[PDB]
């Protein structure tokens, strides 16, 4: 019954998950930023 | 009376195994699910 394996609140294994999601979206919008702010510096460079 | 106290005890048993299984199974698969989001957090 004394073992008790409560292995968090499935909530926090929820919130964990979509933290990570989050975060996961978060790094795609900024590497997306960097690339097309990268092709505009090069672009600019050659103009220059 | 011997008898009807070893078939109490056998679905008891069964029900403790049951019970074991479900509070087990479920943190292995937990685990599983934990560490593939640590490998894509990674």
């Amino acid at each position: 019954s004394r073992a008790c394996f409560q292995v968090g609140s499935e909530e926090e294994k929820r919130q964990l998950r979509t933290e990570s999601d989050g975060l996961h979206s978060f790094f795609l919008e900024i590497k997306e930023t960097t690339e097309s702010l990268r092709g505009e510096f090069s672009a600019m460079k050659i103009k220059n | 009376q011997l008898e009807n106290l070893i078939n109490k005890w056998s679905l008891e048993l069964e029900d403790q195994e049951k019970h074991f299984l479900q509070q087990a199974t479920q943190v292995n698969a937990w685990d599983r699910t934990l560490m593939q989001n640590g490998e894509r957090i990674t």
